[PDB]
RNA sequence: CGAUGAUUUUUGCCCUGCACAUUUUAGAUGGAUACGAAUAAGACUUUUUAGUCGCUGGACCAUAGCAGGCUGGCAACGGUGCGCUUAGCGGAAAGGCUUUGUGCGCUUGCCGGCGGAUAGCAAUGUCAACAUGCGCGGGGAUAAAUCCUUUGCAUACGACUUAG
RNA sequence: CAUCGGUUUGGAGCGGCAGGAUAAUGGCGGAGGAAUGUGGCACGGCUUCUGCUGUGUGUUAUAGCCUCUGACGAUACUGCCA
């Protein structure tokens, strides 16, 4: 009871980018525990939110989410690309995701 | 006397027990050069493979001719009853108890849990009074 | 083009930036390193440079065209009253440097190092070390425990002392208070020391002795805002050179396009901070002496 | 070309106790104990038996194949030493001005004081090492004698006594001054 | 590269003069048949009056190993182009398969002469029957009776970045 | 491959730019680092060759200005700091957050003393060089350009194994006692059922 | 970057136990889980001969209960949280690590009784540490600096050394 | 959320078929041979002969190996599956 957590944590690492120019539209992501493309296709589809605080209340509100879906691997060490509804504001390389166990396939 | 500590080194030399891919057994029948040896074993393909791509054991087949064909190699490893004497060691053990955690289902891993909380209970009433 | 002469630098770089002493008081940038197996004595003393006199002395240096004569020498005077130890610094030993563990102060100040701390003393309550004089209070054993931690953890001891100024015939009424380190002995051996001579009088007899020699920390002379030719000893140019001749012709060559630290510029000269060192000691007078 | 196995045999006499475990060989004789840390090679040991050990490089190129009778000899060297020691003999070389030597004892540490070396008013100073015996040889004139277990401090307290003596700014063919080994032996004659 | 052996034959095309020219076989340690054709009319063209345009490719086959289990030591004879030369040279691998040995052997001239695979002829590789046929000693040291050796300073490759114990080269 | 809250690594025995690269990777991914024992990790190749790189590196100074030039910092925890800083964008906001989120020290000072150190396999000198290559010491490369407290570090060093050496000959203790007490509870019902779940 | 002195008789300041409301977050969401050293080596037992361990943390600790409610019993005399309390160690940046007694809880070690619905088939579905302010409660202390005049160890002006 | 259509990236994917030296191997059988010569035998150095061991001999013995081959049986690789 110590423990409530139902997803899995993440970090946005980077966009999509070559050397000199980024893609915001993709967003790198790294799953925790996973090391190899195949363990990253089991994360393939899932939902994935970024919870953030903001100034003002919405609904006596101050945390928002903007919502995503891992949609694709990425290189050979286990990150995924993600797809978010707005695409993750560039502070937030290096901050947390939550990457949600649903739409579930188990 | 003199007392020397001497290395307790693994050998590469025919009679060798090798893991391949950590789960099979094979055996070194004849070495290649350095890097590379040839192995057998009665549950594996005989074939040349390169001593980076396997573990040796700290096990021995006795006996071994050196180039041994895979009859010869079946029926000794049959014999020295090579595959009873890797499963009673820590390192077999420790590969099977890893397998048997890994196909645990979540019902079995609550019943864990409270059958150590258990045993935790008796540790503990054991420790105080020792 | 290289020069056409060869010819020394003017000046020295070793002595940069030519600023403003940050204080006045020198200050002892290092001491004297720390033998346990002497005695346990101070290092330095504080004194007031009075003026500068003649002697006449026998010259002992065989070989010398002026053995077993007479030579006439200049000698400066500086007046030192005895110090008072009034407190003692515990420094550790770390991996960035020294650090000061704890500083403990004596009982009793006297005025004169009490206006030490004090901007405008004659509007002030005077509440300097007032508190800390009610530490003290029917057993001391918060002093006591200072001084244990000092002993326990300090492996440099200063003690600090200030002069008595009140005896020299400046109109100045703030003392001089300075850290003073204790080399030695043990650490604990410091500390008692320092302990057994708070609120104490140390002569200069007890710190140097005739025949001694010693070095000088002091701020030099102040001059102001100086121009290159007497700042830095550069050549005056010629007499009909248009817009002045007390200057450096040439601060550069096109490249680096700077103006590069080792050019001789204008700017503030003396009241600057000096160790002078290996000056002997031909006397340590005594102030009841009428002789 | 990577040898696959290099092997030497070291020999231990009768009263001697060689001792090694990490590669820190700690000999024993009836003259004292010697130990040497070889630590900065990849060798590995084997005891044959009480009068033999195995030192084997396993895989070696070149180079690290060179390696390994120098460890062989280094051993035997201190199996010698605690066994036989070592004697280095010098002998004072000089056409006019006597060189004068003398052991001396300063600050509680011993030296080896020479003076008038081709004339010099300089006194010329070498700290005797640990473990090394000097002496002025009595059967021979002019003959320092340089003796103890260590062969490699022997030698370095020879060498430094010869080195301390050179000549500048003369023709040494024709100044020919100094102290140099003459024998190089050991202790126990055999 | 990763080679394969293979007979290729071929022959000038027939005239009226000619009707059943000659039938050439080369054996070629080609990467495939593409490059197998290929050897092949470079070398004809090295010994005789033929080109591709007037002769024929009648046959490419693989040649599998015989005993691809059994430990052989190969001795292959060169012709290759250094930066200044042409020289022969004589080397000898180790291996189970004889398209191994050539593998290797391109792998070897790479590292030890520079010579890439355009300048070299492989004129010869003969599996050595006999212990005395074997002349080099970087082989002739694994040819010895009861041969052991340890691995000593094992590198052991982890999964993670961070290891929570010490690290160990025993083996 | 967990993230942690901070990832105290013990730099001994470490190689320096692998470490460097290593690390940089982790900081700039919003991972805290700490690194101790700056002054007994490794750089290849032998003491004199890499101090002359040192002194290469003393060469470079702002002619016009030595204030304004490189600044040359000689302590082993600095060295390696500019190794690492050398692979960061340092000179952005997102640069400058992730080297707030590293620290580099000398020995192992508090709190970092009584905490669990790890190391990096992939930068582990004993690991990655040749066995027969030769090697320096930061903490020696430090002491010949300018370092002052080598004596210091290793006086508190010595200081902290003896304390730690009291730990550890506790822990081990309790671990005996534990291991007794386990003892006598196996063969017990939940002791056999959790041996056939591999437990 | 450290040590140390003094910190407003103002309704202002400091320390402290709460209670409430706010701003912020380079980014809590069970636990940063502490020997040292070698690596051609480590650690057990006999014997220094030999056998055994590792071959990764997929580990260890913790983990069940309306984000964890209300009650009952059995077995043990243990485990754990909080509050006082005892003693010791830690100065590298100690600000932490142990420890004595005591009290109040909980205990999933085992067995019971009651409760959760409707948030509608998901919507972070809001649960944390740091800070500040404001109300109370309990204690506590009761300054200086600058301008100005002066000095000349200083000085272009600032600044500096003095005195008032 | 479901199902569909278009495009597309995958799976430790599964099955069937074909080709090749109608794979080469391997296993089983037969014939021959040798050594990095097993047992045995004959001399030895350390072993109460405690994987004892070394050197000679010779050809399966108390291990085996190589070559050729006879009848089967697979697999690899490369293709095809509307």
């Amino acid at each position: 009871a110590e423990s409530h957590r139902l997803y899995v944590k993440g970090k946005h690492i980077s966009y999509q980018r070559s050397k000199s120019v980024t893609n915001p539209n993709v967003s790198l992501i790294q799953i925790e525990g996973v090391a190899s493309p195949k363990d990253a296709k089991f994360y393939l589809g899932k939902r994935i939110a970024y919870v953030y605080r903001a100034p003002k209340e919405i609904r006596g509100s101050k945390i928002r989410v903007i919502w995503g879906k891992v949609t694709r691997t990425h290189g050979n060490n286990g990150l995924v690309r993600a797809n978010f509804k707005k695409n993750l504001p560039p502070k937030t390389f290096g901050a947390s995701v939550r990457i949600m166990l649903y739409p579930s396939n188990i | 006397s003199s007392t020397v500590k001497a290395a307790n080194w693994r050998f590469v030399e025919v009679g060798r027990v090798v893991l391949v891919d950590n789960k099979e057994l094979a055996t070194i029948v004849e070495i290649i050069d350095q890097k590379r040896v040839l192995i057998d074993g009665p549950k594996i393909q005989r074939q040349a493979i390169a001593l980076a791509k396997i573990v040796l054991t700290p096990i021995v087949l006795p006996n071994l001719p050196r180039g041994s064909r895979t009859a010869t190699v079946t029926k000794k490893w049959a014999a020295a009853d090579i595959d009873a004497k890797w499963a009673a060691s820590g390192w077999a053990k420790k590969l099977a108890n890893k397998e048997r955690r890994s196909q645990l289902s979540d019902f079995e891993r609550f019943q864990v849990m409270v059958l150590k909380k258990q045993r935790r209970f008796a540790t503990k009433k054991a420790l105080v009074k020792a | 083009s290289h020069r056409k002469y060869e010819a020394p630098r003017h000046g020295s770089l070793g002595f940069l930036p030519r600023k403003r002493a940050a204080k006045q008081r020198g200050r002892v940038k290092s001491f004297p390193k720390d033998v346990k197996s002497k005695p346990v004595a101070l290092t330095a003393f504080l004194g007031y440079k009075a003026g500068m006199t003649t002697i006449v002395r026998d010259l002992d240096r065989p070989g010398s065209k002026m053995h077993k004569r007479e030579v006439v020498e200049a000698a400066t005077v500086v007046d030192t009253p005895p110090m008072v130890v009034v407190g003692v610094v515990g420094y550790v030993e770390t991996p960035r440097g020294l650090r000061s563990l704890t500083t403990v102060w004596a009982e009793h100040l006297s005025e004169e190092v009490r206006r030490r701390f004090y901007k405008n003393w004659y509007k002030s309550k005077k509440k300097a070390f007032t508190k800390y004089s009610g530490k003290y209070a029917t057993d001391a054993k918060q002093v006591e425990t200072e001084l244990a931690r000092i002993k326990k953890y300090a492996s440099v001891v200063r003690v600090l002392a200030h002069t008595q100024i009140k005896k020299t015939p400046l109109s100045q009424k703030k003392a001089h208070l300075a850290e003073i380190q204790i080399n030695g002995g043990s650490v604990s051996d410091k500390v008692d020391w320092a302990k057994e001579h708070f609120e104490k009088e140390v002569s200069v007899d007890s710190v140097f002795e005739q025949d001694e020699m010693i070095d000088v920390i002091a701020v030099t002379k102040g001059h102001g805002f100086e121009g290159v030719t007497h700042r830095w000893g550069t050549k005056k140019l010629p007499r009909k050179t248009h817009r002045g001749l007390r200057k450096v012709a040439c601060i550069g060559a096109w490249h680096p396009a700077n103006v590069n630290w080792t050019v001789a510029r204008a700017g503030q000269n003396g009241y600057h901070h000096r160790t002078s060192i290996n000056h002997k000691v031909y006397r340590v007078g005594k102030g009841t002496d009428e002789a | 070309m990577k040898y696959i196995q290099t092997d030497q045999i070291l020999d231990i006499p009768e009263g001697v106790t060689v001792d090694i475990k990490a590669r820190v060989v700690k000999v024993t004789g009836p003259r004292g104990e010697l130990t040497k840390d070889l630590k900065h090679i990849d060798v590995t040991f084997n005891k044959i038996n009480n009068r033999a050990i195995k030192i084997t490089v396993h895989n070696g190129d070149r180079k690290h194949v060179a390696a390994l009778r120098t460890v062989k000899s280094l051993i035997a060297n201190l199996i010698t030493g605690v066994t036989k020691g070592y004697k280095y003999k010098m002998r004072f070389v000089y056409a006019h001005f006597p060189i004068n030597v003398n052991i001396i004892k300063k600050d509680g540490q011993d030296y080896v004081e020479i003076r008038n070396f081709l004339g010099e008013k300089r006194v010329r100073e070498v700290k005797i090492h640990e473990g090394v015996t000097m002496e002025i040889s009595s059967t021979q004139k002019d003959e320092l004698i340089v003796s103890g277990n260590s062969l490699e401090a022997v030698s370095q307290n020879a060498a430094d006594i010869q080195q301390i003596c050179r000549v500048r700014n003369k023709d040494i063919r024709k100044f020919l001054d100094g102290i140099y080994v003459s024998e190089r032996g050991t202790i126990v004659e055999e | 590269s990763r080679l394969n052996e293979y007979q290729v034959i071929g022959r000038n095309l027939p005239t009226e003069s000619v009707p059943e020219p000659k039938l050439f076989r080369m054996r070629i340690f080609a990467p495939n048949t593409v490059v197998a054709k290929s050897r092949y009319w470079y070398f004809l063209q090295k010994l005789h009056k033929v080109k591709k345009a007037s002769g024929e490719i009648v046959s490419v086959n693989i040649i599998s190993e015989a005993k691809p289990t059994k430990v052989k030591t190969f001795g292959i004879w060169l012709r290759y182009e250094s930066r200044s030369g042409i020289h022969n040279m004589y080397k000898e691998y180790r291996d189970v398969t004889r398209v191994g040995a050539v593998e290797t052997m391109y792998q070897d001239l790479a590292a030890r002469h520079r010579a890439r695979f355009r300048s070299i002829h492989i004129l010869k590789v003969v599996e050595l029957e006999k212990t005395d046929d074997v002349k080099r000693q970087y082989v002739k040291q694994f040819l010895t009776k009861d041969l052991k050796f340890p691995l000593p300073h094992r590198v052991q490759k982890s999964k993670k970045l961070f290891q929570a114990t010490a690290p160990t080269t025993f083996y | 491959s967990s993230f942690e809250k901070v990832v105290v690594i013990d730099g001994k025995g470490h190689l320096l730019g692998r470490l460097a690269s290593i690390v940089s990777k982790q900081i700039l991914n919003g991972q805290k680092v700490v690194v101790v024992r700056c002054e007994e990790l490794n750089i290849s190749g032998e003491f004199f060759r890499n101090k002359l790189k040192y002194h290469d590196y003393l060469r470079k100074a702002t002619r016009y200005n030595k204030k304004k030039g490189p600044f040359h910092f000689r302590a082993p925890s600095r060295i390696l700091y500019k190794a690492i800083r050398g692979m960061i964008p340092h000179k952005t906001a997102r640069g400058k957050a992730a080297l707030e989120r590293l620290k580099v020290f000398e020995g192992v000072p508090p709190p970092y003393d009584k905490k669990k150190r790890v190391v990096v396999p992939q930068a582990l000198r004993v690991l990655r060089l040749k066995p027969g290559r030769k090697y320096t010491t930061v903490g020696k490369l430090s002491s010949a350009v300018g370092w002052k407290y080598e004596s210091v570090v290793e006086k508190l060093e010595e200081k902290r194994k003896v304390q730690s050496a009291e730990y550890y000959a506790k822990k081990k203790a309790l671990t005996k006692k534990l291991n007794a007490a386990k003892a006598s509870t196996a063969e017990s019902e939940a002791a056999q059922k959790l041996a056939a779940f591999g437990y």
